[PDB]
Formats: structure tokens, sequence, C-alpha cells
């Protein structure tokens, strides 16, 4: 139920000092509770702070950090169950 | 209308329908039955008596199984749950 | 362990017997509390029935059925009327006091109302986890109160509301969009911090 | 002036598919009217509106003679005119 996590974007937004990266970070809290229960939400856009991270990335939604990185070659035998 | 208004005045006459070859018409699966209970069965009812004992009526429900579920008679196994 | 006491507060909050608030706008007659309970034999069905009272307003009016040990006590219009007398009638004690009615309804089980809406039925430990309806199961633990009438808990109180409807072809209250300013204090900003 | 679901409750009126047959009831007002599956009507007045009701079914007074009272105020005998 969001009422907790309304309350606390309504709070997040007025009191912090940069209302932008609190209100992107509130919605991400609830849309990681959302996502902890098996439903996965796509809540951002150009208009919600959706991720630029670095030229050699791109943002994804179901991801794989079983081989992500590469170590995992490294130790290919250890488990990854993620 | 003979029918219905002679019930209206406290005597409600029974199976005058088995042989007037005349049936009124019905959702399939139900029949006219001549004051049905208007206090239904549905499969998500809670067994409350002495709470729904209003006036029969007439009019037509599911065979003597099959309990409702959203206005289509299902045999009572199959009540589905809800959630 | 003290009593506990369930609270129609308002016109369509509730409080239960584990202080748990929760906001049910509905139309229909409903279980507000019983004791026919799973596996239990059970001895009342007390029934809370709204009228004209999904959105809060000044019409509203309720009526509660008590059906404790064979006859049916119901309070309606600032009245108690004993339409089926109790079979053991030494129990029933009417009391009146104040701006309220205080129900004796044996030894474990009493009512109060408040002659208008507001209506708490009082249990002492003889119950204690024996019980259910729009009140939960009384047994300490806020977290169940919810378990809808299959047995599950549901997580919006509008579900587990229409768990509870009595007659199941009346309707079932819709899933209202979740905002603070229900109705009137939606766009009237001025009469938002008013009532505030 | 827009299609709503059923069963209906608003108002104090309940609306409902009861035995098979929709149901408009008010016994706030003390009315309810039905409707079966061939179309036809029935309305069921209360006992409030006795010598008071004035409509298309005639005054509910227990004569049944003089029950073609026009809007005017006059009884009639054509029953169109009525
Ligand atoms: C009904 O009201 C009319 C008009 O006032 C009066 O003439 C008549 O006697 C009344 N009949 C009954 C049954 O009360
Ligand atoms: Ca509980
Ligand atoms: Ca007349």
């Amino acid at each position: 139920s969001p009422l907790p996590y309304l309350r606390n974007c309504r709070y997040d937004v007025c009191s912090c000092s940069d209302g932008r990266e609190c209100l992107c970070g509130a919605l991400a809290s609830y849309a990681a509770a959302c996502a902890g229960r098996g439903v996965r939400v796509a809540w951002r856009e150009p208009g919600r702070c959706e991720l630029n991270c670095p030229k050699g990335q791109v943002y994804l939604q179901c991801g794989t950090p079983c081989n992500l990185t590469c170590r995992s070659l490294s130790y290919p035998d250890e488990e990854c169950n993620e | 209308e003979y029918a219905r208004t002679c019930a209206q005045e406290g005597m409600v006459l029974y199976g005058w329908t088995d042989h007037s070859a005349c049936s009124p018409v019905c959702p399939a699966g139900m029949e006219y039955r001549q004051c049905v209970s208007p206090c239904a069965r549905t499969c998500q009812s809670l067994h409350i008596n002495e709470m729904c004992q209003e006036r029969c009526v007439d009019g037509c429900s599911c065979p003597e199984g099959q309990l409702l579920d959203e206005g289509l008679c299902v045999e009572s196994t199959e009540c589905p749950c809800v959630h | 362990v003290c009593d506990a006491t369930c609270s129609t507060i308002g016109m369509a909050h509730y409080l239960t017997f584990d202080g748990l608030k929760y906001l049910f706008p509905g139309e229909c007659q409903y279980v507000l509390v019983q004791d026919y309970c799973g596996s239990n034999p059970g001895t009342f069905r007390i029934l809370v029935g709204n009228k004209g009272c999904s959105h809060p307003s000044v019409k509203c009016k309720k009526r509660v059925t008590i059906l404790v040990e064979g006859g049916e006590i119901e309070l309606f219009d600032g009245e108690v009327n004993v339409k089926r007398p109790m079979k053991d009638e030494t129990h029933f004690e009417v009391v009146e006091s104040g701006r309220y009615i205080i129900l004796l309804l044996g030894k474990a089980l009493s009512v109060v109302w408040d002659r208008h809406l507001s209506i708490s039925v009082v249990l002492k430990q003889t119950y204690q986890e024996k019980v259910c309806g729009l009140c939960g199961n009384f047994d300490g633990i806020q977290n169940n109160d919810l378990t809808s009438s299959n047995l599950q808990v549901e997580e919006d109180p509008v579900d587990f509301g229409n768990s509870w409807k009595v007659s199941s072809q009346c309707a079932d209250t819709r899933k209202v969009p979740l905002d603070s300013s229900p109705a009137t204090c939606h766009n009237n900003i001025m009469k938002q911090t008013m009532v505030d | 002036d827009q299609r709503v679901s059923m069963p209906y409750a608003s108002k104090g009126l309940y609306l409902e598919t009861e035995a098979g047959y929709y149901k408009l009831s008010g016994e706030a007002y003390g009315f309810v009217a039905r409707i079966d599956g061939s179309g036809n009507f029935q309305v069921l007045l209360s006992d409030r509106y006795f010598n008071k009701t004035c409509g298309l079914c005639g005054n509910f007074n227990i004569f049944a003679e003089d029950d073609f009272m026009t809007q005017e105020g006059t009884l009639t005998s054509d029953p169109y005119d009525f």
C-alpha cells in the first residue's frame, strides 16, 4: 500500500535541499519495495530521472549480475545464483 | 400477470406453468421457480440465516445444485476463490 | 490482559481490537464482529448496516443488529428494539446514561452506542482469538487483522471489507484513488486549510 | 448520462439482479421496481403513499373506479387522455 511512501515523498521533497534528487530517490524507494514482491514497475522517464550512467553502459530492468563483471571468469565454478 | 397479481394478494398458486405450455424467459441454466427464495446461495456468501428471511418472490433460479457465481450456475464443487 | 473495544470512528473508519485503524466506506450490511468463527461453536453475530454513507455525509444512517443467544436486538434512530427476546433474559440489561446507550449482553460481551454513529463492542479475555469480522481476531497481534473471510491476509482494506459483506449480491465498494482531500477539499485549498 | 456497472448502490437506491430479474429498491423512499426477462415492469409502492400517489398507475386508494385522474385533476374515461 503506497500511503507510507506518499507521506515519505512529500516530507522529503519539502524538507531537503535538492528536491529533484529527493523525489527521484523516494519514487525509487517505492519502486524497490514493489519489486520486492515480484511486481516490477517502469517509472523512469525523461521527466523522472532516468539514469544517465557512463558512456560505455546502458540501462536495463532485469539485469544478470551473474556475469556482469569479469572476476566471474576468473572464478567460474563460484556460484552466481542471484 | 394473473398469477403474479394473485400471488400479490397473498395466495400464491403453485405449479400453474406445468401444463400452461408457456413459460417465462430466463437466462440459460435457470428455471422459472414459482416462489423461489429471494435469498440466493452464491458461492462466496457467509452462511447467515435469520438475517435473510425476507418475503418469497416469484422468479427463476439455478437447479437444485449449481450455486450462483456472477449470474452463471456452476456446480458447488467449483466455487472459485477470490483474492 | 485487559479488555478490548472495537470502534466505528466517524462514518467510514474502523478501529479493530488490536489497535489498527483503517478506512472502508461501505454501503451494504457487514459483520462488525462475530463468534461463529472457524471451528468454534459460537454464540453471537453482531452486524452493522450502512445506509447512504459511502461518502461520509449528513444522512449516513447506521443500524446494528445483535443476534445473541437466540433473540435479536437492533438499534436504529436512537432507539433499541428487541425484535426477538434473548432466552437468558437475566443477562440482558440496556442501561442508558449520558448521551450513550450501554447494552450488557452477558458477561464478556457489551456494546456502547452514542445514539448517532459511534459504535463500540467491548469484550473481556474470554474470547481472546475467538472472534472475527471487520474487527480482526483480537489476539494481540495487529498485523494479521485484515484476514478476509477466505482466511487470507489482504493488503487493501476495501478487499478485506467486501469479504465480510453479508449479502453477496449487493455492490462492492470501489477502489477509490488515494488522495488526502477526498471530495470537496479536492481543489478547495481554502477549505482544506480551514478543516486542517 | 454515463453507463455504470451492476450492482449499484449510490444515494440510497440499491440496483441489483435478484432472482434473475433486475431490481431497483428504495426502501428509504418505500418503493421497489423490477424488470423481468421479457421486459415487463413491476412497481411495489409502499403504504405511506396511500391516496397520495398520482401517476400513470392511478392514485392508490382502495377504489378501482376513479383511477383515471388526469394531471389537471379531473377524472376522465378514455385511457389515452388520462
Ligand atoms: C383521499 O383524499 C381525498 C381528497 O382529500 C378524500 O376525498 C378521500 O375521502 C380520501 N380517501 C381516503 C380513503 O382517505
Ligand atoms: Ca489480530
Ligand atoms: Ca382509485
